[PDB]
């Protein structure tokens, strides 16, 4: 099957447990890292972090048994990568430096990964002295791009007869013409560190460092990618894991250009329109993120699992603030019942319950909230209507209906959300 | 025909501070755009500010903002305008000036009336 | 006196209804259709020509009451003639002066020349009501009088809506430019001389020479009723058997003499009561029904604004750098944006509002803008270009080192952009007018049976109760609904004084009276508009009150009234 073929085609796995990195391919490749280099939160456990300074990197000695499978066979390289994104007066200054992060070259013949402002660049040397390179340049929306400080997939496919492929998040980003070079006499040794850059915070996370050899088909790359991400805990904007008593800001996936905010306290929450940073100097546009209300996901009674029964907060003006629906409180059309924001009235019950579920889109990194009752039936899914609750403007209200459960398999859904907590390698411009 | 009469001009020290009034006298007045323009020895006539129609916009021309501010009475039916910092270059007559157009203006010639002068000496 | 309106009432009862009467029905239902369209056309010509003319709120409100004006001042004037000079005369004159003004109103530039050219159009078209009801009912005899009189009432609706359906069919082809408004007035100065072309074809009635000592006149015009009617009848054996009827600058001051005592001689003892009656009825019911039908699309339009309101979008906190713009914005708010070295050419705005903003080193050009203004920004280095932005555009900003260059030529006074929502005015008016045929047909058919004085009273209580259910629609639907509700439920109230007015009055002085009462109601109308348009969005029980008060007394003044239904017309 793909997933035997993927198996038996690894050379080299970087696995990293108990704080230590090691490889699990079967093939016994001595792993040596220095002190510097730290370790994140990953996809699947802990991912290699690599800042800019003489001690942070990682060196792998290939085996007897593997050193020469690079001369004339086709080969693949797959890894998960997060990069900050990088500030306007930095990409004025550097945006023209080539700092590699990745290299495997002779002590020079080899290949080599490396950044180049908003470029992901593949380099191929060979003895003759002949260069190959694959120049991918970033998305200009940085809220929708790969070089921004999400977690992606990123897969090259080398086959010596026909030409090298390049691969983000499951799909084909580039391809070069590999084609009458010469023989690619790589080093033993695998660095895992940035060289040659200029700017003392530059750093980047890299995740399951895996080589493979041969040349793997579109089909084995999706397997691959899916076989990552497995629906068992869910995950933030960057693909990091949800946690609990941890502040997030709220995003709907169908209009990601919009924040939410309170109309007051007891009351409905609305999407309104966030602002934004846009540069045609430099071509890059986005919104601008750490706007609206922050949330926060408590126990109904640190890693927030799928199908796990969670009370939601509202922080506002140093004090929390439960989200949920009064008894028979108002509505549109009297199924899009509307959230509300720390209502407190005697004699009413209010229905905090909800459930954090991942019903839809497991590639993306977004959840879904359903809402349950006291007698433990379904409110619904959370979403936005759009209305005008008494004299106040056509809004989106946040509502809870059991519409979303009838379009579960759409293209683009409104019961989707981002929860953005604040990172450092996203700062606005 | 609006009739424009400054005062508030003479000798000042350098560093200082000073005002100068521009009093009109018909009751139409609030239909102008009203223009400081200052006159150096040797050079023309050049525009300083303006202020609108109702006292809430100013239009400053380039190097005076921070040390020139014009504002409009409309109940005491007048124009002010401050100056602050005074150096030896701004020894001039100043003078005071209603355009009845639509646009801000900076040159001489689209101004309507003009008023009779003062002296400012640094 | 009473003795020749008994024979003259014989001579014309026994030729009956007939090719006479339907002939002169239509002929003078063009004179009504005329002033039917010529109360319409300034309001479907303010949204297009307040660009062209560069027409300020103030001019736009004058123009409303113009033709209210000159309509007062021509019913005043031509019925006080009639009565002397006769009735088809002083029609012919009048319609021709108002077909020759609403010509000249369409080649016509100026503000101040296009107002008096209006005006002397409504003096002109003021007394065709008075004159048309007068003159046909002298040609009707007693057993259905107030029906035949109750039809002649339809034409007026016809004319509104020939003129609504030519505003629709002309004025929305903006691209023609003279723009298409001037063609609408054109087009629509037609049924005056189509009146005048219909009209030289009538004769004088016989009813004036006799009242002027003509009986020779009124024999010969007898005469030709009889022939007409019975060759339409198919009875040429039969013959005129009626012998002669019962006989009984200086020159402008006699006119004027006379026509001062025929205005006189209406409040004399016999005619003091009535005549007052009439004057509280007439105005009391002009001020109400002008009011609510000019306040209706006003609330409309408010409503419309409210929900504008409610619509618009917000824009927060925007950083733009090094970026052009080139496309159009509608009801928008931009508030604390950043804008460095931004390109904006070719820009149109509508109702677009920029609050807290700051410019720096930016450059517009060719920027068009309604409703758009600048609150609180900063310009630093800013060309303006070929541009829209007026002095007034900046609210509370203040500009260093800016500068405007090929500053756009125009009317500087805004709100006057070619195209506004006008499309919901012809709709509207055209419901209002069907509202009417419903009344016009139950009026005609039930004047004779239940009385002039009946159906005045009823339709007028039924108005001021129907008045009270304003405030029972807040929708844009309901106002509608009740725009159709009062005009068709009131315009019945209208016929039954027309007929009764008509025959409350000596020959000598029916068309004087009536022209009197007809300019009572157009100042009344003029007071009604002028209150009535400052209620919207103040309040809903104001308006209530005002109108229903006012039909209240009109009720209560229109019952005191003689009664004529099975009288003989004097
Ligand atoms: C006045 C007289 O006139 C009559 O009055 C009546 C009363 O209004 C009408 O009835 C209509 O209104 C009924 C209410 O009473 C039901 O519509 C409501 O569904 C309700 C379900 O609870 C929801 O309130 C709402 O549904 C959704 O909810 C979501 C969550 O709340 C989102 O809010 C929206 O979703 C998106 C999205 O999909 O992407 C989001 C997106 O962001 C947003 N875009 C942006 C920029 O934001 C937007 C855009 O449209 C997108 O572009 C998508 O195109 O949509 C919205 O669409 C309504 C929506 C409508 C249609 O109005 C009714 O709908 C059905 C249906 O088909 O499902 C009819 C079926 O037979 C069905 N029966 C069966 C057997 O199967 C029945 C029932 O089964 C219910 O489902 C409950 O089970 O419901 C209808 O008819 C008659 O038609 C009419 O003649
Ligand atoms: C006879 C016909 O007249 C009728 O006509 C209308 C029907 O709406 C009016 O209704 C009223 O309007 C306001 C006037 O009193 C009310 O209070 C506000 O008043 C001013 C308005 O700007 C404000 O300036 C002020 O600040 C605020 N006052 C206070 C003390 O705060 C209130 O307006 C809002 C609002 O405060 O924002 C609207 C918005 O929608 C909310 N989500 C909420 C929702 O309306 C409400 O939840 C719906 O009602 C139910 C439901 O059906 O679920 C019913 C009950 O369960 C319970 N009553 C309620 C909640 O449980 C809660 O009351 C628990 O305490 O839920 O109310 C409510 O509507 C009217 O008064 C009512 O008599
Ligand atoms: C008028 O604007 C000033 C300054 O506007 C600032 O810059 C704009 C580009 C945009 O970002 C605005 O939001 C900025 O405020 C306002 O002065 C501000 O006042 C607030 C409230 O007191 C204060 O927090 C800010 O620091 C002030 N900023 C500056 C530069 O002074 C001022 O309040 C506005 N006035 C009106 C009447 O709207
Ligand atoms: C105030 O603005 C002037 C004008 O610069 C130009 O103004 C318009 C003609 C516009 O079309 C633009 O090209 C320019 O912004 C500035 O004077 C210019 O200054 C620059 C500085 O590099 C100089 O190269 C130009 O020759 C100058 N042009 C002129 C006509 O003098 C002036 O510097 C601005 N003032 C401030 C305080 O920034
Ligand atoms: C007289 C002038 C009045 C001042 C007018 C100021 C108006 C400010 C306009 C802010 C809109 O800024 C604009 O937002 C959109 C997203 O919505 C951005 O995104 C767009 O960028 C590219 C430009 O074609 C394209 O990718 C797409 O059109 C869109 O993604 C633009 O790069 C940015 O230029
Ligand atoms: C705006 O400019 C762009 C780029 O030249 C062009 O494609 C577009 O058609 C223009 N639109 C208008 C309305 O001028």
């Amino acid at each position: 099957d793909i997933d035997v073929i993927l198996k038996k085609s690894t050379i080299l796995n970087l696995d990293i447990n108990n704080d230590i990195i090691s490889d699990i391919s079967g093939f016994n490749s001595s792993v040596i890292t220095y002190p510097d280099a730290q370790l994140v939160p990953g996809i699947n456990g802990k991912a290699i972090h690599l800042v800019n300074n003489e001690s942070s990197e990682v060196i792998v000695h290939k085996a007897m048994d593997i050193e020469y499978n690079d001369m004339f066979n086709n080969f693949t390289v797959s890894f998960w990568l997060r990069v900050p994104k990088v500030s306007a007066s930095h990409l004025e200054q550097y945006g023209t430096n080539e700092y590699s992060i990745i290299s495997s070259m002779k002590k020079g013949s080899g290949w080599s990964v490396s950044l180049k402002g908003n470029n992901l660049i593949w380099t191929l040397k060979d003895s003759a002295g002949e260069v190959r390179q694959i120049t991918f340049r970033d998305l200009p929306d940085k809220f929708n791009a790969y070089l921004a400080n999400k977690w992606v997939f990123i897969t090259i496919t080398n086959d010596r007869l026909s030409s090298a492929n390049l691969y983000i998040n499951g799909v084909l980003m580039g391809s070069a013409e590999i084609t009458g070079l010469g023989a690619i006499r790589e080093d033993n040794n695998i660095t895992l560190k940035l060289d040659r850059c200029n700017n003392n915070n530059q750093y980047v996370s890299i995740d399951k460092f895996r080589i493979f050899c041969k040349a793997l088909n579109p089909k084995e790359i999706e397997k691959l990618y899916t076989s990552y991400l497995s629906i068992t805990f869910l995950r933030d904007f960057w693909g990091n894991p949800l946690r609990y008593d941890t502040e997030y800001y709220l995003i709907p996936v169908a209009s990601s250009s919009k924040d939410v905010q309170l109309k007051n306290i007891t009351d409905y929450m609305y999407l309104t329109n966030a602002p934004s940073y846009t540069n045609g100097k430099l071509n890059i546009y986005y919104r601008r993120l750490y706007n609206g209300l922050k949330f926060i996901i408590k126990r109904y009674t640190s890693f927030v699992k799928s199908g796990d029964f969670i009370k939601l907060y509202v922080s506002y003006n140093n004090n929390e603030h439960i989200v949920g629906y009064p008894k028979d409180g108002n509505a549109f059309n009297n199924l899009d019942r509307i959230l509300r924001v720390g209502y407190n009235a005697p004699g009413i019950p209010l229905y905090k319950k909800m459930e954090a579920v991942k019903l839809r889109d497991l590639k993306t990194y977004s959840v879904q909230l359903k809402l349950y009752d006291d007698k433990n039936a379904s409110l619904g899914l959370v979403g936005t209507h759009n209305g005008q609750i008494g004299n106040d403007p056509n809004r989106d209200i946040l509502i809870a209906s059991n519409w979303y459960f009838n379009h579960l398999k759409d293209k683009i859904l409104g019961c989707d959300w981002y929860f953005v907590p604040t990172d450092e390698g996203w700062t606005n411009d | 025909q609006v009739q424009l009469v400054e005062s508030g001009g003479g000798l000042v020290q350098a560093g200082g501070s000073l005002r100068l009034s521009c009093a009109a006298s018909g009751r139409t007045f609030s239909r102008f755009i009203m223009g400081w323009f200052r006159q150096a020895p040797g050079k023309e006539r050049e525009f300083v500010a303006a202020v609108g129609k109702s006292g809430d916009t100013t239009y400053y021309a380039d190097s005076m903002s921070g040390r020139f501010a014009i504002s409009r009475d409309n109940a005491k039916n007048t124009v002010y305008l401050q100056m602050i910092s005074l150096k030896p270059e701004d020894t001039a007559v100043y003078y005071c000036a209603a355009d009845s157009s639509y646009f801000y203006h900076t040159h001489e010639s689209e101004y309507d009336y003009w008023g009779q002068g003062t002296q400012v000496t640094v | 006196r009473e003795e020749l309106a008994q024979q003259y009432e014989a001579i014309l009862r026994e030729c009956g209804h007939g090719r006479f009467q339907w002939t002169l029905y239509f002929v003078l239902g063009l004179a009504l259709m005329a002033d039917g369209v010529e109360v319409f056309v300034v309001g479907f010509v303010l949204p297009s020509a307040e660009k062209d003319m560069c027409l300020s709120d103030s001019n736009k409100g004058m123009l409303g009451l113009i033709v209210y004006l000159g309509m007062m001042v021509g019913a005043f004037l031509w019925g006080g003639l009639a009565d002397r000079l006769g009735r088809r005369q002083c029609l012919l004159i009048s319609l021709s002066v108002n077909s020759v003004f609403a010509f000249f109103s369409s080649f016509v530039q100026g503000y101040g020349t296009f107002l008096f050219c209006r005006l002397l159009s409504g003096v002109g078209i003021g007394g065709s009501i008075p004159i048309v009801f007068s003159y046909f009912s002298e040609f009707l005899a007693q057993e259905k009088r107030g029906e035949h009189l109750s039809w002649l009432c339809m034409f007026w609706m016809i004319g509104g809506v020939y003129a609504a359906a030519m505003a629709w069919a002309i004025i929305p082809h903006y691209g023609w430019s003279f723009h298409s408004w001037r063609v609408f007035v054109l087009v629509c100065a037609f049924p005056s001389v189509f009146a005048i072309g219909a009209l030289t074809t009538q004769p004088e009635s016989p009813r004036f020479f006799l009242e002027n000592g003509k009986h020779d006149e009124a024999w010969m015009v007898l005469k030709q009723v009889h022939d007409t009617n019975m060759r339409a009848k198919g009875h040429p054996e039969r013959v005129f058997s009626v012998t002669h009827i019962k006989t009984i600058g200086v020159r402008a001051l006699s006119l004027g003499g006379q026509v001062w005592g025929n205005f006189l001689s209406c409040f004399g003892p016999e005619y003091r009561r009535i005549t007052l009656m009439m004057m509280g009825v007439w105005f009391t019911m002009s001020f109400s029904y002008y009011g609510l039908t000019v306040w209706f699309p006003d609330m409309i339009r408010h409503l419309q604004a409210v929900d504008y309101a409610a619509r618009t979008k917000v824009f927060p906190g925007e950083r733009v750098e090094h970026v052009t713009f080139n496309f159009t914005l509608e009801n928008q708010i931009h508030r604390g944006g950043q804008y460095f070295n931004d390109k904006f050419i070719g820009l149109r705005l509508k109702s677009v509002s920029f609050e807290d903003s700051l410019f720096e080193e930016c450059y517009f050009e060719d920027v068009t803008s309604s409703n758009t203004f600048f609150r609180n920004c900063t310009f630093i280095n800013t060309v303006f270009y070929n541009t829209d932005l007026f002095e007034y555009k900046f609210v509370n900003s203040r500009l260093v080192n800016s500068t405007f260059l090929h500053n756009k030529e125009g009317c500087p006074l805004d709100v006057t952009g070619t195209g506004e929502g006008a499309y919901m005015v012809y709709f509207v008016s055209f419901l209002g007018t069907l509202a009417v045929l419903p009344g016009n047909i139950v009026s005609a058919l039930l004047m004779d049976k239940i009385g002039r004085l009946r159906m005045l009273a009823g339709s007028s209580v039924m108005s001021c109760v129907s008045c009270f259910f304003l405030s029972f629609g807040n929708s844009e639907s309901a106002m509608i609904a009740l725009l159709c509700l009062f005009g068709g439920v009131s315009i019945a109230s209208w016929n039954a004084l027309d007929v009764l007015t008509v025959e409350l009055y000596p020959s000598d002085k029916r068309t004087t009276a009536f022209g009197f009462l007809n300019a009572l109601c157009k100042l009344a109308a003029v007071l009604g508009i002028s209150i009535f348009t400052s209620f919207v969005g103040i309040t809903k029980a104001a308006p209530i009150l005002f109108a229903s008060a006012a039909l209240a007394l009109g009720s209560s003044l229109a019952l005191k009234l003689p009664e004529t239904r099975g009288q003989v017309l004097q």
